[PDB]
């Protein structure tokens, strides 16, 4: 029984301009087993509906998902990513950057 | 589509 | 009717060659099956195949063309024993319902008779109280049809003295019964 | 030319707390295009590309029964492997399965592949000639066996080679539009500064499909030996995809550095340069 | 790996009827078919596995349930002349692959048991023709009069069961073709050298199984109680 521990990314589907909507992603992949749990923050709090991409996996059966969200970012609003994981002590919290 | 055929392992 | 063969029978020499058709409707079928029913018998499956192509195993090949939708079966050297229905069955997944069968076809494998002798006898009850048996004739003569019962022909085969008969019985509860012309 | 049609099948068991989630997924190389998860009422087969949204219910009424008879097998084949390794009834177990078939550029078949996992491992391999299994263990040896005796390899194969290729091309004259009209990248070289005397050139390609890609740094028009970092390719959600390739640099000194661009969407390989 | 029981049955319009269907390989897949003479085999009810049952091209007149693996019984509700049939079980890996069929059950249905008749056998003595003409000597044997169609002919010699220069007719003549409830005649012809023939210490028997009713069916008539048994008939082999 293999276990293996999320990657984890945090970006627009465009890139930001302050004020106009866009798509906020946080793309877990190479973990596993399969259950796991990812948030969006909003300044620390909870994104509600947040959905995200059909099970799959890889060449070496590790799975991704992509989770995302509608949002409008602005120059002061900071997001990110939390996600718990089996392999994972504490949540991990990864912070949009915007040129990343 | 799925395969129609099955393995029993 | 989805699963088409021809009911038959089929004639086919001691030997030779006998080849089998079947066509099916549905381009969703998967799976192709051929099966062999002795008379009061269950259905034993012969020969399987689900690649386009073809398929041999001993006296047995099989082909199966997906673009035609067609199977068949092809016996060398028939013997006794391949005297048969035989079943064309497919698995249409569009479906779903297991195997769909074919009404079947009827093979029967006919011996070379060495030396035909066409004779009627006639033989008593062994308790007082009498039949008719035609019998020797060659395997190319077809039996015909109140009070009047014949019997359709089978052939038996003693074994040690290496020799096989055609035979059909016919009898009648009448006093007035021919037997030497019963089968006209 | 090479194009693919693959499933991948997930199964988890959930002991008493229901019967395993099983979860299958279908795509057309880089595209998404059918999903089944039996976590909903009536589980159903259900498109998830819009080029699959006008299948009338022939195509779905079978795709789901289909999908059912998976997720039963596949109940089935936990519980056995659950048997072979003498593991309890408490602990949760997952089996996975893979496979495919792929064409060359004369739209023919050229090779399949079918692999099974139970707990992240490999566990019974389809062997190139789909054939013959190879088996990771002993237990899989008790598999191997079954399937020998069942004529698994020709069953796979005949799907591989015929079923599988024949809706495949089905699959991508409906897709033509998603499949084979592709997205080059949109392309584009970003500038930050890390202390006083040396930035980050990152190379940003957007937007593209297929997956595939490969984006290079060129110090006057030669390597380097510099700091090259690249992050792993990610979907955009809409289809698209991205990827970055950065390096540090002297600052003064970007205009002696190139990116490269190759993708399979651009008629010619793109080169690239941070535009002050 | 299929046991289907039973291989006989008789049943008067209206009895209901389960036919039993075990299997050891441990598969999902089960399925009951029938087949009526010339026809090939058509789906009733299929089970996908433990708990569950689908209907099939014919399912009318019939149920089934399906509690374990190993088993899958088909149960006739209200029994018709049309149910007249032969059922056969089977079990599958996969919906779409090898059905692997029981020894099948033979099934006739009767208006009333009155009609069920044993058959009368008779052995049939050599012409002395055929001996003179050939050296060789076909005794015949008939049975006569039984219903249901539900038989097997052997022939035993010196009490052993004998296949070699044997030949029974492949189906039974309807002594009245008219009537939908017609009785039944089938012969068998066994043939050997005119020696083993006049050989006087040499008994051939004709041996006919017939399947009828059970010790629990209830008989109401002069006649006697057409039940499963053998009939026979012989003669000795004689110097002439």
């Amino acid at each position: 029984m293999i276990q293996r521990t999320p990657k984890i990314q945090v970006y627009s589907r465009h890139p930001a301009e302050n004020g106009k909507s866009n798509f906020l992603n946080c793309y877990v992949s190479g973990f596993h087993p399969s259950d796991i749990e990812v948030d969006l923050l909003k300044n620390g709090e909870r994104i509600e509906k947040v959905e995200h991409s059909d099970l799959s996996f890889s060449k070496d059966w590790s799975f991704y998902l992509l989770y995302y969200t509608e949002f409008t970012p602005t120059e002061k609003d900071e997001y990110a990513c939390r996600v718990n994981h089996v392999t994972l002590s504490q949540p991990k919290i990864v912070k949009w950057d915007r040129d990343m | 589509i799925l395969s129609p055929f099955l393995p029993l392992l | 009717k989805e699963v088409e063969q021809n009911s038959g029978p089929l004639s086919v020499p001691e030997g030779a060659i006998a080849s089998l058709n079947c066509t099916y409707s549905d381009r969703g079928s998967v799976s192709f099956f051929w099966y062999r029913q002795y008379s009061g018998k269950s259905p034993e499956l012969i020969m399987s195949i689900y690649l386009n192509g073809l398929k041999e195993d001993g006296r047995f090949t099989a082909q199966l063309n997906k673009a035609s939708q067609y199977v068949s079966l092809l016996i060398r050297d028939s013997q006794p024993s391949d005297s048969a229905t035989y079943l064309c069955a497919v698995g249409n997944h569009n479906t779903g319902n297991m195997l769909t069968f074919g009404g079947g076809t009827r093979l029967m494998v006919k011996p070379h008779i060495q030396n035909p002798d066409p004779a009627v006898y006639q033989l008593r009850d062994s308790k007082s109280s009498s039949v008719c048996l035609f019998t020797d004739f060659d395997s190319q003569t077809n039996v015909s049809q109140s009070d009047v019962y014949i019997t359709d022909k089978c052939v038996l085969d003693m074994r040690s003295m290496d020799f096989k008969s055609n035979s059909a019985v016919a009898w009648s509860n009448k006093s007035d019964f021919a037997c030497a012309n019963a089968f006209n | 030319g090479s194009h693919s049609l693959k499933y991948f099948h997930t199964s988890v068991s959930r002991p008493g707390r229901g019967e395993p989630r099983f979860i299958s997924v279908g795509y057309v190389d880089d595209t998404q295009f059918v999903r089944f998860d039996n976590d909903a009422a009536s589980p159903r087969m259900v498109p998830r590309a819009p080029w699959m949204e006008q299948e009338g219910s022939e195509y779905w009424d079978r795709e789901t029964r289909s999908a059912r008879d998976t997720a039963q097998i596949f109940r089935v084949n936990l519980r056995t492997l659950r048997g072979y390794y003498n593991q309890s009834e408490a602990g949760s177990h997952t089996l996975q399965w893979m496979h495919g078939c792929e064409l060359g550029p004369d739209g023919r078949f050229l090779r399949g592949y079918e692999q099974f996992a139970y707990d992240g491992k490999d566990y019974l391999t389809l062997n190139e000639d789909l054939r013959s299994w190879t088996a990771v263990d002993t237990a899989a040896q008790i598999s191997e066996q079954k399937s020998n005796d069942a004529s698994e390899a020709e069953h796979q194969r005949a799907y591989l080679e015929d079923t599988c290729v024949e809706w495949l091309h089905k699959y991508l004259e409906k897709g033509k539009e998603t499949l084979l009209h592709l997205e080059p990248p949109k392309t584009h070289v970003t500038h930050h500064p890390i202390s006083d005397h040396e930035a980050t050139l990152r190379c940003w390609a957007l937007g593209f499909y297929p997956a595939e890609i490969t984006l290079t740094w060129q110090q006057d028009g030669e390597g380097h030996t510099q700091d090259t970092e690249l992050v792993e390719t990610r979907p955009a959600g809409d289809g698209t995809f991205q990827k970055w390739a950065a390096v540090v640099v002297p600052s003064g000194e970007e205009q002696r550095y190139t990116c490269h661009v190759q993708h399979e969407g651009l008629p010619e390989p793109v080169t690239l340069r941070w535009k002050p | 790996g299929v046991t289907q029981t039973p291989k006989f049955q008789v049943l008067k319009t209206g009895q209901s009827m389960t036919l039993q269907c075990a299997q050891d390989m441990n598969y999902e897949y089960m399925s009951w078919y029938r087949q009526d003479p010339g026809m090939g085999l058509r789906l009733i009810h299929y089970s996908v596995s433990a708990g569950l049952t689908d209907q099939g091209e014919v399912p009318n007149g019939y149920n089934v349930s399906r509690s374990t693996t190993e088993d899958f019984p088909l149960r006739l509700l209200s029994a018709a002349p049309s149910q007249t049939s032969v059922y056969f079980c089977a079990s599958h890996r996969n919906r779409l692959t090898e059905a692997f069929f029981g020894q099948g059950t033979r099934l006739t249905v009767v208006e009333d048991l009155k009609n069920v008749f044993p058959p009368e056998v008779a052995v049939f003595e050599p012409s002395e023709a055929e001996i003179s003409h050939t050296q060789k000597a076909t005794l015949v044997c008939l049975a006569t009069g039984f219903y249901p169609d539900h038989v097997e002919l052997s022939w035993w010699v010196n009490g052993k069961e004998v296949h070699s220069g044997v030949c029974t007719d492949p189906q039974p003549l309807k002594e009245q073709p008219a009537l939908n409830d017609s009785r039944y005649a089938l012969s068998s012809r066994l043939r050997v050298s005119a020696t083993f023939w006049q050989d006087p210490r040499n008994h051939f028997r004709c041996q006919v199984q017939f399947y009828g009713l059970s010790e629990n069916d209830e008989w109401t008539q002069d006649r006697a109680k057409p039940v499963t048994q053998i009939v026979s008939a012989e003669a000795w082999g004689r110097a002439d």
